[PDB]
């Protein structure tokens, strides 16, 4: 009904779409970065998802302060040792920006365990506005998972955190999901979790709805499938431990697809 | 930083920061600008900047207030904005003998529904479209201002915060106290302005959150299954309440035509399903005859 806005819900797509474009992070910023590698960011975003766990916060949240920090990083060069103060400054200004109830910034600084003081945290903030000018309204591949899962027939939860396990999951690698947008990155992480739970494919009625076919997201099929079956080797594992409890149905447990299938798309 | 602009007066405190009347003193322009302090003490950038700002870059609308610059101290934090001369109600004050020519009530509504279905399209809701925050220029335009509680939604929505809108131009859903609440709350709002206009009282002047739901159903009716599904599951809800019939419309909108009435009560609809949309309300033939006129005295 009104609560999925039946009046606005294309508008508000073409807009997001039309959004994640320009708040798309530069690709390869990190092979720019002097003191930095994927791998430290790898180490930051699975502290944030713990943080977001601490704090019961959104996931949302999570997925803006992700946003935040990869963009500062595009044009900020940052010592190791600074690394976290952007995380926490980002982690702060989401919670800000999508929290009914932020917490506070004394909470933020007592989570660094007093490597960084109250000061240089909301200095920090400051920097990160400048840095951003303010365009904090950042869309997520959770903004598309939500709307994706309208279409759904029927409605199945094990696929709704599923979608929302995996999707998480490409926070953590800067390569290669860099090059992937949020949309891109939902509608596989959406077709993945609709796969491996029930059996469906990318239904017809989204193909429309986004243009995107199952063979322009093979790609990121690929990718993603590949992160989900090395997902108990990863180094990092906050995602998984998040994803095994009641809450998002264990979806973390579940044993991935071995293939996909799939059109050989040229043809000789 | 601001050594360019001179501070002519005071204006208002409405929400966060405070506003003053401003002139560039380089390009002449007239602005208000929106000061914060800090201090503060904190906790860093107020949630509500972070979001008015964030938004209102975005949102570029001949009927939604223009944001021009911001100027970004360590110690205070500027927010330069188009001037307007003055508020909705103050105005709607100044015609309590008069009137409004039925041409300007319709421009007004006009506008403020273009502004306000642009907002929603861009996935934002203001959460507080009391006639205070409803700015007028004298060239007849009418804008949305001050986004201080406005908020990106998702699709669909979720929980959003709970304390929301001025209490007068608040929706029934948020009253009774529901879980989720849409594009609607905004429209509810823009239906009370609506009869604010054309009687020049408040529509639902109630003192408490009990007392506001008094007075919409001494108005409307007391709601029941049939006109919304599902009101009796409500949490705040009580079977306790008195049964109203609905009341016809004539009273207490009187000057009002025929097709106002029909587009006031589907703004006042009381379920957020059934509620007109502001994208709908657009086509509505209420509207088909609008212009845009100059309003009246020197405002
Ligand atoms: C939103 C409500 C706000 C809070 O008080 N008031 C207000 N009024 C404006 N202009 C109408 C106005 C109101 C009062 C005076 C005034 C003038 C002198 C002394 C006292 N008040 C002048 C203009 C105006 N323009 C732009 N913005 C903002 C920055 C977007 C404005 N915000």
């Amino acid at each position: 009904s009104v609560n999925e806005v039946p009046d606005y819900h294309e508008d508000i797509h073409t807009y997001l779409r039309e959004m994640e474009v320009k708040c798309k992070p530069k690709v390869g910023y990190m092979k720019k970065q002097p003191d930095i590698t994927n791998s430290m960011r790898a180490i930051l975003v699975d502290w944030l998802v713990e943080v977001g766990e601490e704090y019961k916060l959104q996931n949302e949240t999570l997925h803006l302060a992700v946003n935040y920090i990869d963009r500062f990083l595009s044009s900020m060069s940052v010592l190791r040792g600074k690394l976290q103060l952007v995380g926490t400054a980002a982690m702060l200004l989401a919670s800000k920006f999508e929290e009914i109830y932020p917490p506070e910034v004394a909470e933020f600084v007592y989570i660094t365990d007093d490597t960084y003081t109250k000061k240089q945290v909301l200095r920090m903030e400051h920097l990160v506005l400048k840095v951003l000018a303010f365009d904090l309204a950042a869309p997520t591949i959770n903004q598309f998972l939500t709307q994706y899962f309208l279409h759904q027939q029927p409605a199945n939860c094990k696929v709704e955190s599923l979608a929302m396990f995996l999707g998480e999951l490409s926070l953590i690698d800067a390569d290669p999901y860099l090059k992937y947008l949020p949309s891109v990155i939902a509608a596989a992480a959406f077709h993945l979790a609709l796969y491996t739970v029930t059996g469906q494919s990318w239904p017809e009625s989204l193909v429309q709805k986004t243009g995107y076919t199952l063979e322009t997201l093979k790609p990121c099929l690929l990718d993603l499938h590949q992160t989900y079956l090395r997902a108990p080797q990863h180094a990092q594992q906050s995602i998984r431990e998040k994803y095994k409890n009641s809450k998002y149905h264990g979806v973390s447990l579940l044993n991935p697809p071995e293939t996909l299938n799939v059109h050989h798309h040229h043809h000789h | 930083s601001m050594e360019n602009f001179q501070k002519v007066e005071k204006i208002g405190e409405g929400t966060y920061g405070v506003v003053y009347k401003a002139r560039n003193k380089l390009t002449g322009e007239v602005v208000a600008l929106k000061k914060i302090r800090l201090d503060t003490e904190t906790e860093g950038v107020p949630s509500t900047a972070i979001r008015e700002i964030s938004l209102l870059k975005e949102l570029n609308h001949p009927n939604i207030v223009k944001l021009l610059d911001v100027i970004h101290t360590e110690n205070k934090l500027y927010l330069v904005f188009e001037f307007l001369h003055q508020d909705l109600k103050k105005f709607m004050d100044a015609s309590a003998l008069t009137g409004i020519p039925l041409p300007l009530i319709k421009s007004y509504l006009f506008q403020l529904l273009q502004g306000l279905a642009f907002c929603h399209s861009h996935r934002v809701l203001h959460r507080d479209l009391k006639p205070q925050n409803l700015l007028i220029n004298t060239e007849g335009a009418i804008k949305l201002a001050d986004f201080g509680l406005a908020r990106a939604f998702g699709v669909p929505v979720r929980t959003y915060t709970h304390e929301v809108v001025t209490l007068w131009y608040r929706a029934p859903e948020i009253l009774l106290g529901c879980k989720y609440y849409s594009t609607a709350v905004d429209i509810w709002s823009l239906g009370c302005i609506f009869a604010e206009m054309v009687t020049r009282r408040a529509l639902f002047p109630g003192d408490s959150e009990i007392d506001q739901l008094f007075r919409i159903f001494r108005t409307l009716g007391t709601p029941d299954e049939v006109v919304w599904p599902g009101v009796t599951s409500m949490p705040d809800y009580k079977p306790s309440f008195p049964k109203w019939a609905r009341q016809d419309f004539s009273k207490v909108v009187p000057p009002l035509d025929e097709d106002g009435r029909s587009l006031l009560s589907q703004m006042l609809h009381y379920d957020p399903n059934k509620r007109i949309s502001a994208k709908a309300a657009l086509a509505h033939p209420f509207f088909q005859d609008v212009t845009k006129p100059v309003p009246h005295l020197r405002l």
